[PDB]
């Protein structure tokens, strides 16, 4: 039997194509774009380009926003720091620990929300981000509903488009209760959010904060990632998505033939 | 000249390499026959008979050799035939030799005989060898042969005390005298360009490698050295050893060998063992049946010698050894023919069985009992030695091995079989024939020189290759040139070295290669017509076409910038890296194309896989299955498909890091070649991306370099790098998901519950702290709001184990920006083992902007250890930037002030003939300096005429007080000598005043300021006299105090300048009559600080900026990308000439070069470019014939030739007279260009129109590193581009490194900020102020600091001095801490006494150090080393260990000089370590007392040492006498006169008088003269005969007699009767000279003049007790009064000593008794 004619299967793991595509992410940093409320948020370009180059085109990654207002002028929020915490995500959402960033450097700043990539550009804010942003507000009173925002960095073809949303009161009480993770949850309305004004600037620079002993990418070590995990922070810049120390299994499974 | 044709180099390449057969036929010796058989054909060549001893050549016994060369031949009784024919040319001549003889004739001993001659050239009086005098290079083809020759040459020459070593992959090269290397190794070394100048002999063993593909390496080595001989005239001897091949006469011409002297050819008949040849050429072309035909022939040949002779079989792979050995044996017992090899009952059989048990090897275990064995590099070291031992003992019968055994071991065999001649070439990606060198070496082992009367060599190959190997082994394979293939790479290597700067240099250089000789003798073989050969008889056009073709290929690949018409070559950083890292030019082109800072690790591996070194690698169809298995699982993804060879190279590299063994035989050989080349390839990519500042890619490539060397990725546990570990635990530690950082702060046994092995407990804790780890701390020092000076502190936090860390550990200090994207600064850090526990300080500058970035990053990454890094974030959140500097003093549009405005006829006579009116800057400050007494500050650029500004204040002082006294301070001694010459004519020759210059010798320095009206001095020179201001009136009576160049306060010797000016202010506050202070400075950013510190009113503060210079300054700053200093200096050579022809084609030019050697090299380079321009003698504006009156006064021959073409040079090694001749010819306009060294920038009395600063770095021989120019030196150099009454402008071009360009723009276009560093050297000044009672408590010390500049700057820039606030409590604590720390160290060294932690008081030690101006550390080491039993030998030792002698340079080209000087020096020292400046100082001291003439630098080094010896000698005198020690004090007192007159205590006193020769004093030591007074009392016509001197030498002898001390001593004990114990005993001593003195001490061998000092010592001789001592200076009459207390009751006898400090033989002794009731 067997067949007149048969072949042998060759493994083609999907992360290899994404890793090759992740190498060209710097080209998108040459074409980033932006899409009222009361608060104006200013994002420095140096940390945003770095946030793009360390991301994945399908697996979403997220970072926490921190900053202050200009000296004698409180109607504007200047984003000053992006914090990378142990995380793993999919094409629709990301999974952060329950603990918020804690460090002396950030005690002189206020939390301004979070920023995350996403594959496809959508005209409306995700139902998962409404659930995530509201559940963070329920567990952390330091996240004001009129101050914290959600910045979406959607991978448009050969470019990057930025959109910033805040949460309405109507959307907060629904995101905290929601347990449906689908795309059309029960009680999801466009009145749950409004768009905040966002401006990129080159006149000042931000900085990054990464875990002390760990790294941030757990998309290849999801077993070690737990929502109750703890972490400290250091003043350093994050590594790329497919850096060597983010996927040890790939290097040693090749060592043991 | 220019008839170029672009050639096709690849079509000129002999593709077969060493297998190329130039001879079309091959004649066989008589008796050779052939036999046709099945499937193959055999060719036999009979053994040649030796040539009967031709003429008078007898075998020379070893005892008939020269006496010194017989130790290298102990163990030999008589030289063989070729050695006895060569020993005379080898040992008795320096002629270049070429020896051609068959393999085994004994060519090595001939090369040894020439090595012995070179070593004999450095015989020592001691009897040893001056090893730092020469160097020998032995070039050997194979690495295995190199290692064995290191041991052989090491043993044969061990009795000579000589180091022979092989170079590691660099203190060893200096330690070795005979370097043994491969041609490629020595090529890489000399490509960089060190210690290659000491090479006197080069031996090119197996020089017939020229025919091989590696041949061009030998051509490059020879052409480089021979051409270097012409431009250096330091001859090098060339010794070539060759086999018997044609064209040996062409090789002789190539080595510059005289055929009638150095050529020696011995045919194959001189083989010591006759050789019967057998060549088996197989006709079967089918691989399978040809394989069995091969195995059938070896069996038939083995059986012919089975039981009769040993057989050595050579295969071409480590795996074939076991296969061939088994395949042979397996067929033997298949035919039952095993009993022939072993007697089955004799001693040979058993010992083959007992060692087969203990052999350990598995493959050899199955073959050793039967008489078989294998040998290859893959086996152990003791197994191979056992195989060699068992075979040498005739136990093994059949040995199958590879070529490594033939090269590395001298293991001959009766019969040798070469099974096949096919080798797999990974470089060529195909199977090729074996190399010619391997064939000759393998068959050379046929026949043992003792047992075998003949050897039997058998070579099996394909039938088509019979003619080749017949030619190779029968003197008929010509040696050709494979040089056209590697020609572009070799031309680039000579361009990077600077040896070839244009095409004509390359055409000349090409004429030294073996290709050129072969092109002349056989042009048809090298694609040249025999008629084109003499349409160009010297092949000028042909070489020029070859150079043109190679230059174009280098230009296209961006290694060289080639000017096609002029022919000039331009080096590039890319072209240098290809040369220094041995990379082909096509590869670095691909690197230049694809390398980008955004590169991923995926593309990085692909970039490596495309290197041209792998251009022949292909993907075989039998490899795709195994390759695809790995491709679908590689950790680094591969974009290319399997069909592409770059994917195969990519996978093979990743498989090598993971340590995976594949099965394909070609894949394994391909993987080795790819990864063997990966080392230098990836290291080249690292240096490219590092110097470009690409932070992310640098980290990627540096890791890949270590992952290739360590063979592990980053994901693994870093403990794998410890090879000494039972591995299966670190793989479990990797399984344990926890970071390696958590193991440091952890128990020695909490490790065991974590990894499951308390079993292997503290074993892990050992290697955790053996892993290198460094801790970093930073102190930010802001210079401006644009620049920050970072002081990085590196503290090691691991432990050194030489078995793990070796002798040093290398690290990379990296300073990255905010985004980890740009490397703002980087440098190389080497942690030596001797400093493995001490902190390290690193200082560098970084730029900053004013939306101050969040933070920078400092990364210290190890160079070889994987995952070995410490990153320190540098936050700027609390960084306090200094305030912006105020706007400058605007230059007023005032009318130019005439010279008549002084309103003084005598004063106007000083400037009337020089210029008509003062410059605008002198115009502004005129009213405040000439018509005012306020303190004035003048800050203007260098060259603004500030010297005249100070002369205004001097001329004003002379009007008020006609005999007033001014003190002028300038920071540099060269500036003081220049100011003294100008102000001597102005104020003394014209105004008839007194102008003096302080000498530094205090013995005649207090005598000038009391004599002169204008005192010119340096800071330290004034500091010693400034300290005693409260008792010496000549310091506080000063009317005017002028300090010049005060901006040097921030320099290395700044604090001394701060102390005196702060002291003059404090003196002026407690002096009733204030002292006027005038400060001159370069343009200062914080000039208001200097004004407020010196009490200058704001209206009298003139702070001008560089834009207001009288002569406008046109500044150009060129950046140069090359990071290699010597290569960067080359890239600036022709730009120096091009800047001259652009900015000053006819006006004078000054060129500043870093070192003394560069002065001559640049002056020749400028003239060579002027020569190629046909502009020769364009810089010569004086007629040639009108210069020889000045020209033939010089000693340097090179200086004469370049001066003949209008180009001079100045350096510290020239004569003091030669410099004045070149300086006068330059200012005269005779010569247009002069090239001055960097160290002469402060004492240059010439100006020019254009100044070119060639580089801003200099090498320091103390720290062994390049040091940047001080910004103060650069400002001084630019100041020379200023001629007020000659040019309308001044121009200066600064050629710097690219990274330093931003620094100069910020600190040259703008005023210079200056800080203070007095807080880093407070001890010596605090001790001085306590001795003179200015500081009596700790509050006084704080009050004392409020008068300084350090102090005021603490509020303007607090972070620079480690302050976090300017609050008046912040600095109050900061001063108190500095006060507490400084006073605690002074009390520790027993110089001050602290009472109740408040009051301080000076001790005897502190009063000595402050008086004689000596460091407090020196006075402490002095106090703990002297006894009552200290003699002259120890006094020289203790003063040599002074801190003032720590910075005496150590030039290690003087090691044997000081080693031999130690033997010539009278006093011998214990523990001779010549790495210490204090030991060298002690040797230079005894060399001066011995009057030993030394080097020009050693004599100069001694001069600077003696300038401090007197004060150190006087210090011990005060220390020894204060402890009642009589004999050492008097000995130290006569050591002072010994140093003065350069004599010893036992030497003759007549050695002081001038012109008294070395021996004609002994002419009269036999008579009755032995004093100077004896010569004084001898009559003319009686005494002018014995002296043997002339009408002028008599007078020098005379004038010493008049000034020689002749004092009449008188002493008196007051009340010689009314004395008893406890009663005062006083003794009056009266001294009076005969006549008197006109002049100081006559001591020509002492640098500084001195005055006659004297001691009066009272002591008890028998008890070594010193009772009373008093210093004094005598002027005609003097009266001294010595007092002490009487001891017990009795009749004690004392002694009165009257000793000088500058003359020997004037001492007086008077014993006297004192009756004490
Ligand atoms: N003068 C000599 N007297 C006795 N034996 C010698 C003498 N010279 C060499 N032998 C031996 O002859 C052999 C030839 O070695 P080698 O010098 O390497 O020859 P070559 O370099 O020409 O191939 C050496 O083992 C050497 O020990
Ligand atoms: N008023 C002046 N008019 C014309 N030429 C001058 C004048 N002053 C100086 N020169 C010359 O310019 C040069 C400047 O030298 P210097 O006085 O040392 O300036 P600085 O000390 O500021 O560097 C001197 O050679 C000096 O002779
Ligand atoms: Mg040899
Ligand atoms: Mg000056």
């Amino acid at each position: 039997p067997l067949g007149s004619m048969t072949q042998t299967f060759s493994s083609k793991t999907e992360w290899r194509v994404r890793a090759i595509s992740a190498a060209n992410l710097h080209l998108r940093t040459n074409h980033i774009y932006v899409s009222e409320t009361g608060y104006t948020y200013i994002l420095p370009k140096n940390v945003l380009k770095k946030f793009i180059c360390i991301s994945d085109l399908r697996a979403q990654i997220a970072g926490y926003l921190y900053g202050v207002s200009p000296p004698d002028n409180p109607q504007v929020k200047e984003i000053r720091c992006i914090v990378m915490v142990p995380q793993w995500g999919t094409h629709q959402t990301v999974h952060l620990p329950g603990q918020l960033p804690q460090h002396e450097y950030l005690k002189e700043m206020e939390p301004l929300g979070w920023i995350h990539t996403q594959p496809n550009e959508s005209p409306q804010l995700s139902p998962q981000d409404v659930t995530t942003h509201a559940k963070i507000m329920a567990d952390n009173p330091s996240w004001d509903g009129e101050k914290t925002i959600i910045i979406t960095c959607s991978f448009t073809p050969g470019s990057c488009t930025l959109t910033a949303y805040k949460l309405t009161p109507s959307g907060y009480e629904w995101g905290r209760q929601n347990t449906d993770k689908g795309n059309n949850p029960k009680g999801y309305l466009p009145s749950h959010y409004e768009r905040v004004q966002m401006l990129l600037s080159d006149r000042f620079l931000g900085f990054f904060m990464v875990p002390a002993q760990s790294s941030w990418n757990y998309n290849f070590m999801g077993v070690r990632h737990d929502p109750n995990m703890k972490y400290e922070l250091q003043l350093a810049n994050p590594k790329e998505f497919y850096h060597e120390v983010h996927r040890p299994s790939h290097f040693l499974n090749f060592a043991l033939l | 000249l220019a008839p170029r044709q672009v050639l096709d180099l690849e079509d000129l390449v002999f593709t077969q390499g060493s297998h190329f057969m130039a001879n079309k036929r091959c004649q066989l010796p008589d008796g050779s026959f052939r036999r046709q058989r099945k499937g193959y054909e055999e060719v036999h060549v009979p053994a040649l008979k030796p040539k009967p001893f031709g003429s008078e050549e007898q075998l020379l016994p070893v005892e008939k050799l020269p006496k010194y060369a017989q130790a290298g031949f102990e163990g030999f009784k008589t030289l063989n035939r070729i050695q006895s024919k060569l020993y005379r040319a080898a040992l008795e001549t320096d002629e270049n030799l070429l020896l051609c003889a068959p393999t085994g004739a004994g060519k090595t001993n001939v090369a040894l005989m020439c090595m012995l001659r070179e070593i004999g050239k450095h015989i020592n009086m001691d009897g040893t060898i001056n090893v730092d005098d020469f160097k020998i290079i032995y070039i050997a083809p194979m690495r295995s042969l190199v290692q064995e020759m290191v041991g052989s040459f090491g043993k044969r020459l061990a009795t000579y005390g000589i180091t022979v070593a092989e170079l590691t992959g660099k203190e060893e090269i200096s330690a070795t005298q005979i370097i043994v290397c491969t041609p490629e190794k020595w090529d890489i070394i000399t490509r960089k360009g060190t210690y290659t100048q000491l090479v006197r002999l080069i031996i090119l063993d197996e020089i017939h490698l020229l025919h091989d593909d590696r041949g061009p390496v030998l051509e490059a080595l020879v052409a480089r050295a021979i051409r270097n001989i012409e431009m250096t005239q330091e001859d090098v001897r060339l010794i070539g050893l060759s086999a018997t091949l044609p064209n040996y006469e062409d090789v002789a011409t190539f080595l510059r060998v005289d055929p009638a002297k150095g050529l020696f050819y011995f045919d194959n008949s001189f083989r010591p063992v006759p050789l019967e040849q057998t060549y088996v050429g197989i006709t079967e072309k089918k691989a399978i049946k040809r394989f069995q035909i091969m195995n059938e022939i070896v069996y038939e040949k083995i059986m012919e010698h089975a039981g009769k002779n040993q057989v050595l079989v050579f295969v071409h792979s480590r795996k074939e050894t076991g296969k061939t050995a088994r395949a042979i044996r397996d067929m033997c017992l298949e035919k039952d023919t095993l009993g022939l090899f072993l007697r089955e009952g004799s001693a040979s059989t058993e010992v083959l069985r007992t060692e087969a048990e203990q052999c350990k090897n598995l493959e050899l275990k199955d073959l050793l009992p039967y008489g078989f064995a294998i040998h290859h590099a893959g086996m152990t070291r003791v197994d191979r030695t056992l195989v060699e031992d068992l075979f040498a003992d005739k136990h093994i019968q059949v040995l199958v091995s590879t070529a490594t055994l033939a090269w590395g071991v001298n293991l001959p065999a009766h019969t040798v079989i070469i099974k096949g001649t096919q080798v797999y070439s990974p470089e060529k990606g195909r199977w090729t024939e074996l190399g010619a060198l391997d064939i000759l070496q393998m068959l050379g082992r046929a026949g043992r020189p003792q047992y075998d009367t003949k050897g039997e060599g058998i070579l099996i190959t394909s039938h088509g290759e019979l003619q080749y190997y017949l030619s190779l082994l029968n003197q008929q394979l010509p040696i050709e040139s494979q040089m056209v293939s590697k020609l572009p790479d070799m031309l680039n290597a000579e361009i990077v070295l600077g040896n070839v700067q244009n095409a004509k240099d390359a055409v000349n250089w090409l004429g030294y290669a073996y290709l050129y000789i072969r092109m002349l003798r056989s042009p048809t073989l090298y694609g040249i017509s025999h008629d084109d050969l003499k349409g160009d008889p010297l092949l000028d056009q042909r070489r020029l076409d070859l150079v043109h073709t190679a230059a174009l290929m280098l230009d296209k690949n961006n290694l060289v910038k080639y000017d096609k018409k002029t022919g000039n070559f331009q080096v590039t950083e890319l072209g240098r890296i290809a040369s220094h890292y041995y990379i082909t030019n096509d590869t670095v082109q691909t690197y230049n194309q694809l390398l980008k800072p955004t590169l991923s690790e995926i593309e990085l591996f692909r970039v490596f896989s495309l290197s041209s070194e792998f251009k022949n690698i292909t993907v075989r169809e039998e490899e795709k299955l195994e390759l695809q298995k790995l491709l679908e699982r590689v950790p680094i993804p591969v974009k290319e498909s399997i069909e592409e060879p770059s994917a195969k190279i990519n996978v093979l590299l990743q498989a090598f890091i993971s340590q995976l063994k594949l099965e394909g035989f070609a894949l394994m050989a391909d993987m080795v070649y790819v990864t063997q080349s990966a080392g230098r390839l990836m290291r080249a990519i690292f240096e490219i991306v590092l110097n470009r500042g690409w932070a992310q890619l640098t980290d990627k490539t540096l890791n890949l370099c270590k992952m290739i060397d360590k063979r592990m990725w980053q994901s693994m546990c870093p403990l794998r790098q410890f090879r000494k570990l039972p591995e299966e635990v670190v793989k479990k530690i990797e399984k344990k998901n926890f970071p390696f950082e958590r193991l440091y702060d952890l128990n020695h046994n909490e490790i065991g519950e974590l990894i499951r092995m308390p079993k292997m407990g503290k074993t892990i804790h050992k290697y955790v702290h053996l892993f290198p780890k460094l801790e970093l701390s930073v102190h930010l020092q802001p210079i401006t709001r644009s620049t920050l000076k970072v002081e990085l502190t590196i503290t090691p936090d691991f432990q050194w184990d030489e078995k793990v860390h070796g002798s040093s550990e290398a690290f990379w200090i990296l300073v990255e920006d905010v985004d980890s994207e740009v490397i703002l600064h980087h440098e190389y850090f080497l942690l030596k083992a001797k400093y493995a526990q001490d902190e390290h300080l690193i200082t560098f500058f970084v730029p900053v902007f004013e939306p101050l970035p969040p933070q920078y990053f400092i990364r210290v990454v190890s160079d070889r250890w994987l995952s070995c890094e410490t990153q320190l974030p540098v936050s700027f959140r609390h960084l306090i930037l200094p305030e912006k500097y105020p706007p400058p003093t605007e230059l007023l549009d005032l009318q130019p002030l005439p010279v008549s405005a002084l309103r003084n006829s005598a004063f106007e006579s000083l400037y009337q003939d020089k210029f008509p009116f003062f410059n605008p800057i002198q115009t502004q400050v005129f009213n405040t300096v000439y018509n005012s007494d306020d303190n004035v500050f003048v800050g203007a650029p260098t060259g603004s005429g500030k010297t005249i500004c100070a002369e205004f204040a001097i001329l004003r002082m002379l009007l008020q007080s006609s005999e007033g006294r001014c003190v002028y301070i300038t920071p540099m001694e060269a500036l003081a000598e220049q100011v003294y010459m100008d102000w001597y004519e102005k104020f003394q020759d014209r105004l008839n005043k007194k102008v003096v210059l302080l000498t530094g010798e205090t013995s005649t320095d207090l005598k000038l300021l009391g004599k002169g009206n204008i005192i010119i001095s340096t800071p330290e020179k004034w500091d010693i006299l400034s300290r005693r201001w409260k008792q010496r009136k000549n310091v506080q009576n000063i009317n005017l105090f002028v300090v010049d160049e005060v901006h040097l306060i921030g320099g290395e010797n700044g604090p001394v300048l701060e102390v005196i000016c702060s002291r003059m202010r404090y003196i002026s506050s407690q002096i009733e009559r204030p002292i006027r202070i005038v400060a001159l400075s370069s343009s200062l950013s914080n000039a208001k600080d200097v004004a407020h510190w010196l009490g200058c009113s704001a209206t009298s503060t003139f702070n001008f900026h560089p834009n207001v210079r009288p002569v406008p300054l046109e500044l150009h700053i060129q950046g140069f990308n090359i990071s290699h200093t010597q290569t960067r200096l080359l890239s600036m050579a022709k730009p120096v000439y091009h800047a001259i022809t652009k900015h000053s084609p006819k006006k004078p030019v000054i060129v500043f070069v870093p070192s003394r050697k560069q002065t001559r090299l640049t002056a020749i380079d400028i003239l060579t470019t002027c020569a190629a321009d046909i502009q020769r003698q364009r810089f010569l504006h004086c007629t040639e014939k009108d210069l020889i009156p000045y020209l033939e006064k010089l000693s340097d021959s090179t200086l004469k030739e370049t001066l003949l073409n209008g180009v001079g040079y100045l350096h510290e090694g020239l004569s003091p007279m030669e410099r004045r001749l070149v300086e006068q010819l330059f200012s005269s306009g005779a010569i247009q260009v002069v090239v001055a060294s960097r160290s002469l920038c402060w004492g240059m009395n010439v100006a020019a129109h254009l100044v070119i600063i060639m580089d801003t770095q200099y090498y320091n021989g103390k720290i062994h590193a390049y040091v940047d120019y001080p910004i103060y030196d650069v400002l001084q150099m630019v100041g020379h581009a200023n001629r007020p009454l000659q040019d309308d402008e001044g121009r200066c071009v600064i050629m710097c490194q690219g990274s330093k360009k931003d620094f100069f723009k910020k600190f040259l276009y703008e005023p210079l900020p200056v800080e203070s560093h007095l807080d880093h050297c407070m001890h010596d000044h605090f001790n001085a102020e306590i001795v003179t009672k200015t500081i009596e408590n700790k509050q006084d010390a704080v009050d004392y600091l409020t008068w300084t500049f350090l102090y005021r700057r603490m509020t303007q820039n607090p972070n620079y001095y480690n302050l976090q606030g300017i609050s008046h409590r912040h600095l109050s604590d900061h001063l108190s801490e500095l006060v507490e720390q400084t006073l605690s160290d002074l009390e520790q060294s027993k110089c001050i006494s602290i009472e109740d932690e408040m009051d301080v008081a000076p001790l005897n030690l502190g009063m000595i150090a402050a008086y004689y101006y000596i460091n407090y550390t020196t006075i402490e080491l002095f106090s703990m080393s002297l006894n009552a039993k200290t003699k002259v030998r120890g006094l020289i030792e203790i003063i040599s260990n002074a801190a003032e002698y720590e910075n005496i340079p150590i030039r290690h080209h003087e090691d044997n000089l000081l080693r031999q000087l130690a033997q010539k020096v009278p006093h011998k020292l214990n523990n001779p370590k010549f790495n210490d400046p204090h030991v060298k100082t002690n040797l230079l001291l005894q060399a001066h007392l011995s009057r030993m003439q030394l080097s020009a630098e050693l004599q100069s080094d001694t001069e600077e040492i003696l300038s401090k010896a007197i004060r150190l000698i006087q210090a011990c005198v005060d220390v020894l006498s204060s402890n009642g020690w009589l004999s050492p004090a008097l000995a130290a007192m006569e050591l002072a006169q010994m140093v003065t007159q350069a004599m010893w205590s036992k030497d003759s006193y007549l050695k002081q008088l001038p012109h008294f020769t070395s021996e004609h004093i002994k002419r009269c030591t036999d008579k009755g003269v032995e004093s100077v007074f004896d010569i004084m009392e001898m009559e003319d016509e009686e005494r002018n005969a014995l002296l043997q001197l002339t009408d002028s030498q008599i007078a020098d002898v005379a004038r010493f007699c008049n000034r020689y001390p002749n004092i009449e001593l008188s002493y008196e004990v007051v009340d010689k009767d009314s004395i008893r114990s406890g009663g005062p005993v006083v003794v009056l001593v009266q001294l009076e000279r005969e006549e008197e003195v006109t002049g100081p001490v006559i001591a020509p061998l002492f640098p500084q003049k001195r005055e006659e000092g004297w001691w009066v010592v009272i002591g008890d001789a028998k008890s070594n007790s010193l009772i009373s001592i008093k210093r004094l200076t005598l002027q005609q009459k003097a009266k001294v009064k010595l007092d002490f207390v009487a001891p017990a009751t009795g009749a004690h006898n004392y002694t009165l000593y009257f000793m000088s400090d500058a003359y020997m033989g004037c001492d007086q002794e008077y014993k006297f008794s004192v009756d004490v009731k």
